[PDB]
Parts: C-alpha cells; sequence; structure tokens
C-alpha cells in the first residue's frame, strides 16, 4: 500500500 | 458519539468556539473511527487551525498521540507543511525524532515538502538528519534534487 501523510490539507 | 463528529469537525474547521463547547474528558482525545483514528490535535494540526491546536492544547489534548498509522499530530503539521502548529507542538513537548510505522520522523515530512522553517525548527531541537526511515533513506535523502535551500540546509 502506498505510506498515506495523514489527515490535513495544504495551505495556499 | 455525536459530539465527537462535531468535535471532530469543528477542529477541522478551525471554529474554537464550537470546539470549546464540546470539549469533555473524553471528547478532548476522541478517534475518528470511521478514518485513520486521527484525534481533535491530529485534525486541527493538519488543517492549520492555530487557535483550536492552542486550546486543545491547553484542555487535555495529547500531544504524544498516535493515529492509525503512529503519525502523531508533529507529524501531520509537517507534512502539510504549518510552521506555526509545529513550533507550537514542539513548545509543547512534541517529540522530534518520533517515528511513525514506515519509521518516518517529522524531519522526513519537513524536508520531503521542502519547508525550511519547519526544518529549522526540527533541527534546532535535536532532529536527527542521519535516521533511515523503511526505504533506506534519511530526511536529506528526501528532500528534491530541485530544493537547494533545504539540501544546503540538511548540508
Amino acid at each position: 500500500e502506498i505510506r498515506e501523510q495523514g489527515d490535513g490539507a495544504e495551505d495556499e | 458519539s455525536e459530539a465527537d463528529r462535531q468535535l471532530l469537525e469543528a477542529a477541522k474547521a478551525g471554529d474554537v468556539e464550537t470546539v470549546k463547547k464540546l470539549c469533555t474528558v473524553q471528547s478532548v482525545n476522541c478517534r475518528d473511527i470511521e478514518g485513520r483514528q486521527s484525534t481533535p490535535l491530529h485534525f486541527a494540526a493538519g488543517y492549520n487551525r492555530v487557535s483550536v491546536v492552542e486550546y486543545l492544547l491547553q484542555h487535555g489534548a495529547d500531544v504524544h498521540a498516535k493515529d492509525k498509522g503512529g503519525l502523531v499530530p508533529l507529524h501531520n503539521a509537517c507534512s502539510y507543511g504549518h510552521y506555526e502548529v509545529a513550533e507550537l507542538l514542539v513548545k509543547h513537548g512534541a517529540v522530534v525524532n518520533v517515528a511513525d510505522l514506515w519509521k518516518f520522523t517529522p524531519l522526513h515530512e519537513a524536508a520531503a515538502k521542502g519547508k525550511y522553517e519547519i526544518c529549522k525548527l526540527l533541527l534546532q531541537h535535536g532532529a536527527d538528519p542521519t535516521k533511515k526511515n523503511r526505504d533506506g533513506n534519511t530526511p536529506l535523502d528526501l528532500v528534491k534534487d530541485g530544493d537547494t535551500d533545504i539540501q544546503d540546509l540538511l548540508r
């Protein structure tokens, strides 16, 4: 499986 | 629990007033059961909600909590490039050399994402740039070839 980065969002 | 779901969501939204209303002994570190088992602090950190992070850290959130992949909120902050959150978590005792299941540390994340100030923060608090993850890669190895300033910082 691909490694996931965790929950969140990028800044603009 | 319905209050739990609304707390996790308020943390993602950065609605500190709703967070304040919904925080209880049990909910402050509840887990997103249908997701990655993230806590309110994982979400606030990952979604760059500084006021929520500050409130949670002051009202019973565990800076050391792991999600299903072993990520602590510091991993989320570093992965999504949120400096102020990363600094707050470190000031509140986040372990800078903590490894997830894959042996990535926050510095692996910050290096791969090319975040100068975050890398600087972690290095100043003793982050080990020699640490290999399960691909045999150090944080320096994960810096994009195009990212000259980060490469230099990590030497």
